Order: C-alpha cells, then structure tokens, then sequence
C-alpha cells in the first residue's frame, strides 16, 4: 500500500521477488525460525520484511521500497539486505533517485551474525 | 581472580602462593623449595588441562570475560612499539571506552584503534566498562581516514560489550555515528585486518571490524546480542543464557565455517590470561602474515576485493 | 526505550527518540506528515536531480 | 521602531495613523481622507531624503542594526520559491542561529544558507540573536557538501553578530568547527555568491562567505570587530564607538575600494525596510546576474579563479 500509494500507477515493477528466506542456522527458540518465518510469510503475504518496487514519479523514475514491521518486527534478515542491494543496483544502472522507508525493531537475531 | 570452573586449579595456586614466603618467612625457615615447586607446577599444569578441555559455548563467554585478560593497550604493549595514542573527536570529547593511535609494528607504520575495558574497578569505571559514546566513533572514523590519506596500513583490536546504551549516547546520534563509521570504512583505499580479541559484538563493535580480513580468539563471542538480552527477549529468562549461546553460534570454530572470519589465533593454555605474552606473539604473527598476502593487491583490487567478501555476506 | 530504562535506571526524557525531538537534537532534518510525503519527496528529488517542478 | 535619527519622519508618521480611524471612527466622522494623506506623505516623502543624505558610518552600523529589517527568512520569502528548510547537523543539535535549506530561484535549484535574528523579543531569543554555535557552522558545512555534491549552484546570505562567546560553544570546537568550513569551501566544485545584508563580521560571519563573489547592501557593517569592542580594547571605552566605525572602514563602499566585495545593491530610501520587496528584487536581480557571468566558466578554471581571487587577499 504504501509503495503504491508513493509510486504511480500502473508503472510498478517489483525486485527481488526470487528472494526467500533460506535458514540455515536452525535457531531453535522457544519456537523454531521456520516457525515464525512460515508464520509471518503466511500472515502478512510477504516473502520477507523488505518489499521493492521500481516504479516512477510524476513521470520521473525512482526505486523505493519499505518494511512491513508486522514481519517479525520487520527484521533485517538476509533476504532484507539482499533485496537492498538489488534496489541499489537498478539505481545505479538507470540513473534514478532510489528511496526507503524504516520500520524494523532490530536485526534478525535468529540468523546471529548473518 | 580465576572463574567458577578454573577452581582446582585455583586451590594449587593458593598453595603455591606461601612457597615464596617460606623461603625466608621467619625461624630459619628456608626448605628445599625447587622440589615442591616443581612438583606443584607439574600438577598445576596436569590439572589446567583436566580443567579447559571440557568447556563449551557458554564457558567460552565467560572465558571472553575473564576479569584477568589483554585488553588492547595489553597488545599494544605486547607486539607493538613507538606507539603515539591520538585522543579527540574535534567534536565534543575523546572517549575513554576507545582508545586509538599510530604505532610501528616491526618497523613498519601502523594504526590501532580499539577498546580498553580498563584493568580494575577504578579504570573500569573511568573507561565506561569499554562502552563507547558515539563521539568516540566518530574519533575512530577520523583516525581512519587520516590513515587512509597517508598510505598506512589498519590493524584493528575488537573488544566492547557494546554501545553505550544511554541518555547521552542516544542524543548524539549513536545511530548516524556508526552509520558513517560502517560507510567510511567500505571506500579506504588501505588494508584493513580486524581481530575479535576478548568480548565484542553487539553491531557496535562492527564500527571497527569492517575489513578485508577477520580473525577472532578461541574464547571470543562475537554476538549480534549478548546472551543474556537474547534470553530475555526470547527465553523469557536470563538462567537460560547458555541455551541462546549454544543456539546463536557466538563460538569463533562456529563462525569460522560460517565464512565470516578469515582464521582463528590459537591460545596458550588455560585462556590467554596465563600466558599473555604468548597470545601478544601469536597475534603479532597473525597480524604480520595478514598483512603480507594482503599487501601484493594493489588498491583499487583492494577495495573491488573489500566489496565482493561484504556481498557474500548472508546465505543470499 | 526498556533497555536505556534499566541501564540508566532513571527517568527518561519526554519525546525521548520522538521525532519532535530528534529534530531539536539535529539527527532528523523535517518532520513531513504522510499526506504530504509523495509531494515532498517529488519536490525534492525534481530539484536535486536538477529535473523541472513536479505539477501538483 | 524608527531610530533616533529618523524621528522627524516618526511624528509625521504618527500624525499619518489615525487617519485611519478618522474615516470611520464615530460620529459620522469621514473627512476628505485623501487630501490629508497626499499631503502627509508628500511631506514625509521630502523629509526622509532630508534626514537619509545626511548619515554617516556610525549611522549606518545603527541602520544595520535597525529593529525593523528582512533578515535571511525576509529575503527567502521575497525572493525564493518552493523552500526546503533542512534542519540537523547529525552530531548534537540544529541551531536556531542559522537557517538552512534548498529552494529553486526562477526555477533553477540553489541552497540558501543564513542567519536569522528573528524579529520580536520571542523569536530573537529563540534564536540566541543570529549568534550561532559550532553546530550551526557543521551543519553549514553538510549542507554545502550536499549542494556541491549535486552539481548545485550556493547562494549564502550573511546577517550575524557572530560566533556565540559562550561555555558550550567553546568546549565543541568553535574554533576547529569554523576552520573546518573555511576549509573545505574553498574547494566545492560549484559557483559560490555570498551577501552581506544586515550586520555581518566577526570571523563566525566568514564561515559561510568564502565565494567567488561577494555583495553588501548600502547599509551593511563587515567588521573584523564590532565597533564597539575596537572601542573598548582601543580607545579603553564604549562610548567613542563612533570613531572606530570611522577608522576601522566597515562600510560599503570604504570596503568596495578595497577590493574585497564584488558590488554594492542600492536599497529603497529610507533604507531597506522601508520597501522590502524592492530590495528583495534588487538582491533577485544582483544574484541572478552574479550567477550568470558565472556559469559560463568550468567547474575546475572556477576552483581556480576562486583560490587565485583568494590570494589576492592581503596588500600583501
Ligand atoms: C539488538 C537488535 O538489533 S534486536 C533487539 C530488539 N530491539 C531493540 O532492542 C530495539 C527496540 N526494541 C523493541 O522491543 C521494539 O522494537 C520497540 C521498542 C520499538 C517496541 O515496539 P513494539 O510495538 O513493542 O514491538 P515488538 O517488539 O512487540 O515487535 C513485534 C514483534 O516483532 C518481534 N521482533 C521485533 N524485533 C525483533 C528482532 N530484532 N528479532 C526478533 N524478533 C523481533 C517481537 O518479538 C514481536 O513478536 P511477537 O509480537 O510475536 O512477540
């Protein structure tokens, strides 16, 4: 909603839409991360808390993107940073500003260091 | 002042202690003091190793915090020479919960930058047990650019619970300090190798860390959270720390598969407390050999290769 | 807000890490409500990517 | 609230109020309103270049301090479209003492950087009287670096007593803050023009005034020192401020010989404050003609003219 609210329509095209979480550390919590990471994938409809949508402004391209806190506190996991680095890669390619908007409670602890 | 777990070994040191006295305590007194030296050395020695081979992830943090251990003024002095500590920000103080500088390591010019927990309860107090306030990362960031202008190499020591997390530390843009810090260090046209010496994490320790090779003690957490808040946020305890350590993976041979640090510096026995010039060696030689296969790229593969180790970051 | 609580064991300021107040500590350049923000941000880009105003 | 000096063009000024009510007032008071305001104004008109012709540099440090006046916000208004006022240093406050932001002059894009005493007793307090701390002058320095940064023209406006003499403006660099911005100005890749409007000086005046061209009203002071600090290390008082004004050579045009400012923009009579808007268009037309002869040169033979300009600088 808010990339569409943002973006102009009819001209949005996500990035990074391939890119699902993947754990490997088997962070067994209380619960298990797959777990939670099934549960907010089925809940919010997002593959992960990070969404990105090239698009254009007032006929100006532009990249933006944003989080959905509801993700398990929209934590930056893997995928987050990943689909960061894609955005800022269709920025730099097509000369275009690239924006965001910030709505995390922290890192995702349960990938640790990664 | 040994751990919970190092007891044994304690008690034969207790003994120890009064052979000294006993040597010309009073009476006469002077016995055959190599025999019971040797003995009791010899059984120290069995003991350490009946004592340290059986420690996990959550020992190796406790071990990380010894209250007896090198904190980097402890290396520096150690393995490095001519050094000239540079304190100030140019902004609003130098912090004491980092302490930087340029030294000469083997002839060769050098920066250091990292934290000192300070030795006792007074330094502890006077250094902010090694938790920086953001103007001192804005400290570290210029002490680094400064040595990237001049063709100098960047060895950094990583040992801080974490960024002060308080009134003062907020208010000035902690979190805008340590953006900078971590967007700074990604453009230096230098070498950058960064140890994980003692207890660090927290993302604030990253302010410093961000290199192109990464190396890390035997008994060095390096933690997004210390076990203790990732207890507490999940467990919903704090006794039940050693199960998030066992499950976060804060061991060094841990990340070390993780491709995340490039090797680890083997410790003398019984932690590096015991021998800390040994460990002040082993990490001079780690250091030199780092820098040595690093020097060969020139710096613009320098940097292209400091980019491409960062976007292997993350299973992704 | 909880962490800054029990390590300072103290009172935290009003506003504490509000935006109202991280603009009078200069960390935040301009508080924009959302209504505004497709404007604000089509304003600025149109001027510092050097392009011609936006037509509201 | 005229000055001491312009009292003859206040009476009749107070005369010329109540004309107002007289229209309507009560008792079916409405007099022939026209007449008497003609005349009125005639006179006041005649009078003001009466009492204008005559004022010297002691006056004009009082004009340019006149409590009726456009400070930098004056001229935004009067001159400047679609302002954005970009508030923060990123280190420890945003200061009230300068105002910043990017706003687009006849379309084009720019960055306007200035003062602001505020007008009443409220806004000049809130303000601390255009007196910036350092912070306000690291500000400066980002937003400079942002406009170089985007291939942006800088137009600055100058209007300070000067850097805060105060225990929290000096214990955050002051002095290392202003060296800084004086530094890194003389580098930007972008044309630089910077006014003089108001009362300007003090070295914390030149933060933000090291350009390729520089302007100042008729009425505008540009002192090393206030007058009446010169009086008193100087003349050992306060009072004989008028003769420091004289010797010192704070005016206009004492300055335009000098070689030191680029042009001089005519006020409206009376001055400034008596038509705003006219000396808005007048600073509208000033700037845009400084910038034009401007662009024409490239960005590397406009760094070069700025430092040989600079060079100039000194009999010397
Ligand atoms: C060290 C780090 O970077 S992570 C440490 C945790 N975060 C912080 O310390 C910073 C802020 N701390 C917080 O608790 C919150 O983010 C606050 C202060 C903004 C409060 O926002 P709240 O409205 O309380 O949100 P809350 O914390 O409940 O977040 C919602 C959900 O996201 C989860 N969550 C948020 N951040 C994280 C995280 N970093 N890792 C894992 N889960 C997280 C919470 O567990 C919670 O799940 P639940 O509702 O199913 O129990």
């Amino acid at each position: 909603n808010r990339l569409h609210s943002l973006l102009d329509e009819g001209s949005l095209v996500e990035l990074g839409s391939e890119l699902e979480p993947k754990d490997v550390l088997k962070f067994r919590d209380s619960k298990k991360y797959k777990d939670r990471l099934a549960s907010a994938q089925k809940e919010t409809g997002e593959k992960d808390a990070l969404v990105v949508m090239k698009g254009t402004l007032y006929g100006m391209p532009v990249v933006a993107a944003a989080f959905e806190f509801a993700f398990m506190g929209g934590s930056m996991g893997s995928v987050v940073g990943a689909r960061f680095v894609r955005a800022v890669e269709q920025a730099l390619e097509d000369n275009c500003p690239l924006i965001c908007f910030s709505a995390s409670g922290g890192a995702r602890m349960q990938e640790a260091l990664m | 002042n040994f751990l919970d777990f190092e007891q044994p070994i304690a008690e034969l040191e207790a003994k120890i202690d009064s052979l000294t006295a006993v040597s010309r305590q009073d009476e006469k007194l002077d016995i055959n003091i190599d025999e019971e030296v040797h003995r009791l050395r010899e059984k120290s020695v069995e003991l350490t190793r009946k004592i340290f081979a059986d420690l996990g992830a959550w020992q190796i943090a406790q071990l990380a915090r010894h209250p007896q251990r090198p904190y980097t003024l402890d290396y520096v002095r150690l393995a490095f020479d001519e050094f000239d500590e540079l304190a100030g920000d140019r902004a609003y103080a130098d912090d004491k919960a980092i302490v930087g500088g340029i030294a000469r390591l083997d002839g060769r010019p050098v920066m250091i930058i990292g934290h000192q927990k300070g030795r006792e309860t007074k330094e502890k107090i006077r250094r902010n047990f090694g938790m920086p306030a953001p103007e001192g990362y804005r400290k570290a960031l210029r002490l680094m650019q400064m040595a990237e202008r001049f063709k100098m190499p960047i060895i950094t020591f990583i040992d801080t619970p974490g960024a002060y997390p308080g009134v003062g530390a907020e208010e000035r843009g902690q979190s805008e300090a340590i953006a900078r810090n971590l967007r700074e260090m990604s453009r230096l046209g230098v070498p950058v190798v960064c140890t994980v010496i003692g207890e660090g994490g927290s993302g604030g320790a990253l302010a410093i860390g961000v290199g192109d090779k990464v190396n890390m003690l035997q008994y060095s957490t390096y933690s997004v959270i210390s076990p203790e808040g990732c207890a507490s946020i999940l467990w919903k305890s704090a006794d039940k720390a050693p199960l998030a350590a066992e499950a976060m993976g804060i061991i060094a041979p841990r990340l070390k598969e993780l491709k995340l640090i490039d090797s680890i510096i083997p410790e003398p026995l019984g932690g590096a407390h015991r021998n800390p010039e040994a460990m002040a060696a082993s990490l001079k030689a780690q250091l030199l050999a780092d820098l040595a296969d690093l020097d060969v790229l020139s710096t613009e593969d320098l940097k292209n290769r400091r980019y491409q180790r960062l976007m292997s970051y993350g299973y992704a | 807000p909880r962490v800054i609580e029990q390590t300072v064991r103290e009172k935290l300021p009003p506003g504490f890490q509000r935006s109202e107040f991280l603009i009078e500590k200069g960390a935040i350049d301009m508080i924009v409500r959302r209504p505004e923000m497709r404007l604000k941000l089509a304003s600025i880009l149109a001027k510092l990517m050097n392009l011609p105003a936006p037509n509201p």
